[PDB]
DNA sequence: ATCGAGAATCCCGGTGCCGAGGCCGCTCAATTGGTCGTAGACAGCTCTAGCACCGCTTAAACGCACGTACGCGCTGTCCCCCGCGTTTTAACCGCCAAGGGGATTACTCCCTAGTCTCCAGGCACGTGTCAGATATATACATCCGAT
DNA sequence: ATCGGATGTATATATCTGACACGTGCCTGGAGACTAGGGAGTAATCCCCTTGGCGGTTAAAACGCGGGGGACAGCGCGTACGTGCGTTTAAGCGGTGCTAGAGCTGTCTACGACCAATTGAGCGGCCTCGGCACCGGGATTCTCGAT
């Protein structure tokens, strides 16, 4: 239930945190799993676009280091 | 006696030092698991994952975040402000066309 | 799973699920978890799940819900607020008259005031018979309030419209929701600047505060009701709005209406004590009365018959309370008085124009009366002995320094004190003179002389010579919020809302007051011919001037510091002719504009007839008005009043040179200096004065005697609204006791 | 061993295969593995270096992935190389924007 | 029955490794990091290769378009001896 | 701030 | 007072503009 | 002046008879003849290379018409995408019943 | 011993407007794959007639709305940057002769009454 | 009786007009002798075609005036109306610009 | 030769130049150290893209840049020019 | 508060002229029609790796209080930049000259695909350490009051 | 502005343990020695299209001069979020089970290059006029300084 909302409040802190934010301000967490949502729809959808082509129902990972690949977000560290 | 407490900061800016410092995967697993596959299902049904890819869209998603955190961070220090407000990651989502 | 309920101290020993939304309800058995709306509401865990869960049935409705209450709320959706606005059914109170039983409506059914006005029980055996939910008490216990977790938010109140630049649950409005005079205003908008008789919709007053101090912590649900109640009064002016009428209009979920339905009379109740509805021309009789038998029993006698007296009279009367007026004079209105004789056109001898129509009482009684005031356009030449109208360029260029001039004044001030208080005229006159001295700028002789026009208005509107009125204190009461909006002319007379007021009240003419005892069990009033009257209270509303010649004897005497009051004002003054011409003379020059200046000679004749008013918004019959002012009042007290309509039929002759001017057929020419019970036109501060003095002369003495009056009203000075205002002010307060 | 044939320690042949059986031209001279497997070995020789100093200042003996990040992020030019790849558990630099650094007396 | 396998250059980046600093190791994360990094230079200047072949209306790639491509991908310095580096090895090559 | 407030519900 | 003008009114002298600033404001 | 030029290619007459098809009373500039010169041939590369990796993934050496609306689901943003493999799958079987 | 029997070619087989020859040497001719499949340029012919008809389609629509009778560059310019997914298709693409459609900020907007 | 409109009309007619023309502003001779000029340190003796320094003069306004869209993005979020140097620094910065 | 001397090397983007470019950008007031700075980011822009284009230029032993040189280069930086080819 | 110079902007009308559109030859790339090895759909196994489930500990997430400091609106004060007349001045334009270098066509020829076999390089696969995490105890570096 | 709890953080020392550097075996892809057609270096020429110069006008640039409004420092006041402590709570772990599907290997087959003759189709040369500029005149609208 409520995956999106799994993103923790202290997570978006902590991930501001490695980011070099001192303080956040009130409704940066919604706004925070929206563009976070935005970006793994994307990114599944042009994964799933890559599984779908090989007839394979299981998504690996080479899958998704070519979707990132092709937007422009290369991603080394697991083969390709 | 009571006090001790600290600045509002200071546990803020050493956290900078600490999570700047290290480098392990920090959203965990399981929630971020369940998130990639309730955002899977919509494109298509009945889905079987591999567990790197996993980390590997969870690499995306501390990147594409971070990043944006450091080019929001920017933008509201040249506002003359210290705390980073939703307006500002509007504005760097738009400066890095992403709309 | 349990019975019993999540919230601490809940008196519920059986909760049941109101919801039934989930195919897995509960009901009034076992469930892991009762959420508490209030002691007699709840849902199960299964109903919340139902709209909570992205995987239930009832998650849309709930989310659809939840964008609307983001685009147009500043509260958090939560599922309580979602269930106390979305499916708590609704309750609804029996109005036959022997049951008066309160009704819980099935849950598909949404109350609408036509429902509420009309439902009896049953309405879809004596259905009248069934036992009245038990819950339906509870509601009255003031803790029970104390455990609901959210506060009241109103459906489709009146006031909405009038308030769709807040927050609607910011006003006690549900955010989930969606032809009035356009002088009513009764709320500020955001961002407004300051203006009279306005109320925060979203802050309650001090006065709100003092008596309703348990809103403190949550004033939501009094806001909603207030709020509710003016929009109401505003929208229906002319009858007495009531419970009855209120409550069909409180639409709300849940019990809790049944809370709302008990506040609205305390607050009703209140808002009338206060003036603030059920007030102006409205009048109540017998068995229609506006207050409990509660505040009945009292007596109060009133001194004077212009607006002050009559406005608390109304009031006082219109309560329940016992009063009587008595008046000096032969006749009732007092600085009101308007002649009725001149040819098609009423006018005024006193007061006529209406200062700010906005939220002004005076256009609140014009509505109910169904009375059209005629707004004064800008237009007013500056029109030369004999004939030149001023050139647009001195007129600007001498209205810059005019108020220039005011400007320095208001910026000298700041740093005395009534110590060190100088005359406006003198003040002003030091300012020019060390102004030409600095800069070597000369002003022709006209310059100079329309210069002295806009001196002659501010002596206009004090009442009196500048050397005379305080350079601190004479504008003092624009430290408070003003009436806004169009000035006007009361064309029918200020005399039609005196008559309405007095009509019907016990009111004793030819009674000058002489002396007034309050030394005893209750007031004795003895008049000048010895004749006896006594009651528990009185209200005495005699101008300022009769309050500084010590015509009426007290005892025990007034205070030193209310005596230092009354003589640190002005018993200001202005005298009026009206005149009546066979054709309008005046139309080819002055085209149309509701009135001309009259640029002065000299200094010393700048008061008289500075001003000229058209007296016929319609254009069609022939009056002009004109005023006496500052010096000219004085030069005039020894002259008849023929001699007076000489000089001023010279004077227009002057000003309308180049053509001829016709004899004058009827005309008037006022002595108010002169009449002994009145003495004045307006107060004003004397030079040492301060605006406290108008508080400090409305002071009761000792709960038992009572001051109201024009120069009472330190917010609103001078005015027939002042005054009118002054006497609601005194009547809130004698009924409170 | 063509490496030994040209004095470098990159495999050519398999290189060259991998330029004849992608689809780039239809035909690929001879001396240009050579030339591409010499320009990866200088490549890979100062960025495994920046790592080996920048490894020897954490006082290990294993590169792990961060002295990849900071030795590439280190360098202006292999970060202008390497400015849109990420790098898995790299992490960041440790920039601190100077009005966030606490000042006094 | 055993299994297939798939080449990768971590005995070659180990080996520059050991020309390098020699008595210092390597772990394995960033060995696959440095494996998928020479695939990634690799399909760049490759690619690059394909896209300056396909103007000059030719259909072999020879060791100067990898020089040019080389001096249009590596910025300055790098592509200097980058550059110098590959005419050390084309020569180094032939007059063996 | 006195300026605004209502005059018949700030007589205390 | 100044309020008791109608034609051609003073406007010198006025304190400075107040402007209610709530938060209940949309 | 007298010599054999060049033989050369284009789009120009295929985009003249899509704008006859689309509006057909309406005129086109040359700079912008040469505008959408560029633009197909521009998209034509992108799916080409699109093809040429997403074949390339899959141990494939072959490029069908599988591969190509794969590639143009990637390229195409969304409802641009349905339309051309609207238009795709009908232009393949209508192209197939001959 | 013939090689006429009907000529029917190979764009209108598939009833379209686009060369499927020229496309097609243009597959084979770029090194993309050592095999080139049997219909495949049928198919991108067919998404590029799409593409072509909705942006001239456009620039059509505009070349009305802007009262000329002859689609210029500046048509392509605000007839492309006005759908969402065209702009999104082509967001890294300078088209010359363009220029800027017209964007207005809110604080540059005069602050009158 | 000589009275300018004001600071902004010319301002926001003029951005209208630029706005809505299509040419190309700066002039072609100082151009060709920008490129040739900048052209002579990678090689010396050049030669141009004409269309080649309109090409690049088509894309050097390209990129400039998306430049000034991005830091008029960026000082509007300081709320101000004037463009100052660090903000070109802070688009140049969070686009990517900034080596 | 009539005065016109060199008095600006790469000053040419005149400050109305830049001026009509940034109204064109929509840009309302423009501060004064707006112009050095304007030059010198339009030098580095135009470095690197011909710094780009002159290679493609050397590659085909060639002495003239062409059109096809420029608009290749510019979408190797990713801001592909159409209208040359 | 609302109304006129007046200046910029938009609405028709002849002109012209030239670039958009169309027409006539015409080389050559599409087309059609067969082959052919082969890439690849297709079937079937396999086993392995992904998914499911259950209990335990607990780091982490959640939630309440609290306070101060960060955001932000008002105030003043300066100046830098906007706007507009005046000079100048160098860009634009037409045309005239010269040739250096792009495009072409041909010539010759070295060279890199293509074949077949030969072998060791690397790569799968056990293996056992020495590098690092993890306590674990221990003395500095700087923070935060309170003086 | 100094001093001390304290406190988080840097500094040896063991310790298990396991991830990596390494030794054994193998098999297939690197390579080696030929051939052959063709891609391309290399010459020479055609001419054209870039460069250069020179005079005549002048739109644009430069520059001086108002002046006001926009940046920015101070400053007061609210609020919201960082800090820290008690409560929970489900994430990690860690084993256990089950089988769906990745991957392998083999089967058989419909399909793309190879040539190779046949031809109209798009392309270049070469007309030709109508739509966009383009002055040129003229009523509208909006702005800015007045009431
Ligand atoms: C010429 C003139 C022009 C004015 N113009 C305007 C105007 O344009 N607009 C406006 O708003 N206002 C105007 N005013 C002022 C306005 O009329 C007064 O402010 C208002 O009437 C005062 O109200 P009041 O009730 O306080 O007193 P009053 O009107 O003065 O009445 C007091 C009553 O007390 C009575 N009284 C006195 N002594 C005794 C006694 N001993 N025993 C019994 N009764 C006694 C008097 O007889 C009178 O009836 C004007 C007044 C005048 C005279
Ligand atoms: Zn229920
Ligand atoms: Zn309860
Ligand atoms: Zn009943």
């Amino acid at each position: 239930r409520d995956n999106i909302q799994g993103i923790t409040k202290p997570a978006i802190r902590r991930l501001a945190r490695r980011g070099g934010v001192k303080r956040i301000s009130g409704l940066i967490y919604e706004e925070t799993r929206g563009v976070l949502k935005v970006f793994l729809e994307n990114v599944i959808r042009d994964a799933v676009t890559y599984t779908e082509h090989a007839k394979r129902k299981t998504v690996t990972a080479m899958d998704v280091v070519y979707a990132l690949k092709r937007q422009g977000r290369t991603l080394y560290g697991f083969g390709g | 006696k009571k006090p001790h407490r600290y600045r509002p900061g200071t546990v803020a800016l050493r956290e900078i030092r600490r999570y700047q410092k290290s480098t392990e995967l920090l959203i965990r697993k399981l929630p971020f698991q369940r998130l990639v596959r309730e955002i899977a299902q919509d494109f298509k049904t009945d889905l079987r994952f591999q567990s790197s890819a996993v980390m590997a869209l969870q690499e995306a998603s501390e990147a594409y975040l971070v990043a944006l955190f450091e080019d929001t961070n920017l933008c509201a220090i040249h506002a003359k402000r210290v705390t980073i407000m939703p307006k500002d990651i509007q504005l760097a989502r738009r400066i890095r066309g992403e709309r | 799973g349990s019975r019993k309920c999540e919230k601490a101290g809940c008196t519920a020993t059986c909760p049941v699920c109101f919801a039934s939304a989930s195919e897995r309800c509960a009901k009034n058995g076992y469930t892991s978890r009762w959420y508490h709306l209030s002691c007699g509401e709840h849902f199960c865990n299964e109903c919340f799940d139902h709209y909570y869960r992205s995987h239930k049935d009832g998650y849309d409705k709930y989310t659809t819900w939840k964008k609307i209450w983001t685009s147009n709320g500043k509260t958090e959706p939560s599922p309580k607020a979602f269930m106390a606005d979305q499916q708590l059914p609704y309750w609804v109170q029996c109005t036959k008259p022997e049951c008066r039983k309160w009704r819980q409506l099935t849950k598909e059914i949404q109350l609408t005031p036509q429902i509420a006005k009309t439902y009896r029980c049953g309405m879809k055996s004596d259905h009248c018979s069934l036992p009245e939910d038990l819950r339906v008490l509870e509601v009255s216990n003031h803790w029970w309030y104390s455990m609901l977790i959210l506060p009241p938010l109103l459906k489709d109140s009146v006031a909405a419209p009038l308030l769709s630049a807040y927050y609607p649950d910011c006003v006690g409005m549900s955010p989930s929701c969606t032809g009035m005079n356009r002088y009513f205003q009764p709320f500020y908008q955001p961002n407004e600047c300051g203006k009279a008789l306005c109320v925060r919709p979203d802050v309650m007053e001090l006065d709100e505060l003092y008596e309703f101090p348990e809103y403190s912590r949550d004033p939501t649900m009094y806001l909603a009701l207030r709020n509710l109640i003016l929009a109401l009064w505003y929208t229906n002016c002319k009858e007495a709005l009531t419970p009855q009428k209120c409550i069909p209009h409180i639409i709300v979920r849940g019990l809790v209406r049944i809370r709302c339905v008990q506040e609205v009379e305390r607050i009703l109740y209140f808002m009338t004590r206060k003036g603030l509805i059920n007030t102006g021309v409205l009048s109540v009789g017998a068995d229609q009365y506006l207050l409990p038998k509660d505040y009945h029993n009292k007596s109060v006698i009133i001194i004077g018959a212009g607006p002050a007296g009559l406005a608390a009279a109304r009031q006082l009367h219109n309560f329940g309370i016992k009063v009587t007026v008595l008046e000096a004079k032969d006749r009732i209105g007092g600085r009101v008085w308007d002649d009725k004789s001149f040819k098609g056109v009423t006018v005024g001898r006193g007061a006529q124009i209406v200062n700010g129509c906005i939220n002004n009482p005076v256009a609140l009684m014009c509505e109910q009366l169904g009375i059209s005031m005629h707004k004064f356009g800008e237009r007013c030449d500056l029109i030369q002995e004999g004939g030149r109208i001023t050139d647009p360029t001195i007129d600007k260029r001498m209205d810059f320094h005019f108020n220039a001039l005011l400007d320095v004044v208001s910026e000298w001030r700041k740093d005395k004190t009534q110590l060190q208080d100088v005359p406006l005229g003198e003040k002003i006159e030091e300012i020019y003179k060390a102004f030409i001295k600095e800069s070597g700028i000369q002003f022709s002789e006209l310059e100079g002389q329309v210069l002295q026009f806009h001196l002659s208005n501010l002596e206009y509107a004090c009442g009196s010579n500048l050397h005379q009125v305080s350079a601190r204190s004479w504008d003092h009461n624009e430290f408070f919020a003003q009436f806004a909006g169009d000035h006007t002319l009361l064309t029918p007379g200020y005399s039609v809302i005196i008559e309405k007021l007095a009509e019907g009240l016990d009111i004793q003419l030819k009674s000058p007051v002489q002396c007034i005892d309050y030394s005893g069990d209750e007031v004795q009033v003895t008049t000048t011919d010895g004749t006896g009257y006594s009651a528990q209270k009185v209200l005495v509303t005699v101008p300022l001037a009769l309050l500084q010649k010590g015509a009426i004897q007290f005892n025990p005497p007034l205070s030193e510091k209310k005596m230092k009051a009354i003589n640190s004002l002005g018993a200001g003054i202005i005298e009026k002719i009206a005149l009546q011409f066979p054709y309008r003379f005046w139309d080819s020059k002055v085209q149309g504009a509701d009135f001309f200046g009259h640029v002065p000679p000299s200094a010393s004749k700048r008061g008289l007839f500075a001003v000229f008013y058209d007296m016929d918004p319609q254009k069609k019959h022939s009056v002009l008005m004109s005023v006496i002012a500052g010096e000219a009042v004085a030069s005039v007290r020894t002259l008849d009043d023929k001699q007076v309509l000489q000089q001023c039929m010279a004077t227009l002759r002057e000003l309308f040179k180049e053509q001829e001017v016709p004899d004058p057929t009827k005309y008037f020419v006022t002595r108010w200096s002169t009449d002994p019970w009145i003495q004045m036109a307006y107060s004003f501060v004397k030079t040492g004065g301060s605006g406290e003095a108008y508080d400090i002369i409305a002071e009761d003495i000792q709960g038992t005697v009572f001051f109201a009056g024009e120069a009472t009203n330190r917010h609103f000075p001078q005015t027939v609204t002042g005054a009118y205002l002054s006497g609601v002010r005194e009547a809130s307060k004698i009924a409170a006791f | 061993t063509r490496s030994s044939r040209a004095g470098l320690q990159f495999p050519v042949g398999r290189v060259h295969r991998l330029l004849r059986k992608g689809n780039y031209a239809e035909r690929v001279g001879a001396g240009a593995p050579v030339y591409l497997a010499a320009v990866l070995e200088y490549l890979t020789a100062e960025i495994l270096e920046l790592a080996g100093n920048a490894a020897r200042d954490n006082k290990k003996t294993r590169i792990i992935p961060r002295h990849l990040q900071l030795a590439v992020r280190n360098d202006e030019e292999l970060n202008k190389l390497l400015g849109r790849v990420t790098i898995a558990q790299g992490g960041v630099l440790p920039n601190i924007q100077s009005v966030l650094l606490p000042k006094k007396t | 029955r055993r299994k297939t396998r798939k080449e990768s250059y971590a005995i070659y980046v180990y080996k520059v490794l050991k020309q390098v600093h020699p008595d210092t190791g390597i772990s394995s994360k960033a060995m696959s990091i440095m494996n998928s990094f020479v695939n990634d230079v690799f399909e760049r200047i490759a690619g690059e290769a394909s896209r300056l072949a396909h103007y000059n209306k030719r259909s072999t790639i020879t060791s100067r378009e990898i020089q040019t491509a080389v001096r249009l991908l590596l910025p300055g310095e790098l592509a200097k001896h980058a550059v110098s580096e590959g005419t050390k090895a084309v020569t180094k090559y032939t007059s063996a | 701030d006195p300026h605004f407030h209502h005059f018949l519900l700030s007589q205390t | 007072a100044r309020t008791m003008q109608t034609a051609r009114k003073s406007t010198g002298g006025k304190a400075p503009r107040k402007q209610l600033a709530t938060k209940a404001a949309r």
